[PDB]
């Protein structure tokens, strides 16, 4: 009896706790946002906004990268076809 | 018996909770920008899409409420302006 | 002696070459004018596209900001009439 | 006089170029965000909305060249190979 009662309090706990972290996900995607105050929804605004700029700038960074590995194939294969352009 | 089946039950949903705990936890970091270092092209592709889809909704919601307050006030002010020419007029 | 003098020759061409030199600077005017709102953007280098991404953003921000405190100031005024709306309703209740 | 008559046709244009360089000049100033200080909050909503619209078509640009020459740079790789699996296959064969 004392078991099952002291099993069900931590059930509640962590349901609770679970409940919790699903609202701030709902919150994180835009959603459920009736709650929140204009200074929460801000800060919010802030996060993403720095998340995004961090993200647009690694997504150049791959592509100039992935750029400069095709340039540089580019001279590799043209120097290969240059040389059998003579040997035949 | 019906409370010891109960018990293990409790037990066994409490397991459950404190996967879905460690996994939302994780989930709601990436989504707060704390893995961008470590994706890939792939994963920043989806993540911005998801962020800048939210940045949107974050930014236009905050807008409605304010307005919306505003417009309760505005009501509240119109609202209380005839109330006190009811009571003025009154005699 | 029907011919043009040198000076209305020299002010004609002056004339002639600062109508071209201000119809470049507005034609310049308006290709700026086009990409500031995201148009004609071909001509465009990443450098200049950036440049560009930059400016717009910084002026979002400023927008944004003063734009929520007209808000909060605007609501902040209302507060303050309702308060001075109630207690003359208040004090009205006197002479009910 | 032909030349006079010139001179105030291009004088006449200058004057309304002018003007409209420094009407598009402020309205140029006012998208770089340089006036928020004396617009209303109906202005700044206003701004606000053709800056967020021209900052995501300068984006979208900016990336548009970089996917442009990154599939540029594919097919030359494949065209490359391709070349080079033609000549290794006509050494193989002739001059076998």
């Amino acid at each position: 009896l004392a078991v099952e009662l002291s099993s069900q309090q931590e059930y509640l706990k962590l349901k609770e706790r679970y409940d919790a972290l699903q609202r701030t996900q709902r919150n994180l995607l835009g959603e459920d946002l009736g709650p929140l105050s204009t200074k929460e929804l801000e800060s919010l605004e802030r996060q993403l906004d720095s998340s995004l700029k961090q993200i647009r700038a690694l997504r150049t960074q791959f592509m100039l990268d992935q750029l400069n590995d095709l340039q540089s194939k580019e001279r590799m294969l043209t120097e290969t076809n240059k040389t059998l352009r003579l040997r035949l | 018996s019906v409370a010891e089946i109960n018990a293990q039950y409790y037990q066994q949903e409490s397991a459950k909770l404190r996967q879905q705990i460690i996994s939302i936890q994780n989930s709601n970091r990436q989504l707060m920008g704390e893995t961008i270092g470590s994706m890939s092209p792939k994963e920043l592709r989806n993540l911005e899409g998801r962020l800048e889809r939210s940045i949107t909704r974050i930014r236009s919601k905050k807008n409605e409420l304010l307005f919306s307050e505003i417009d309760y006030m505005q009501k509240r002010e119109v609202d209380l302006h005839n109330d006190n020419q009811i009571l003025r007029a009154k005699i």
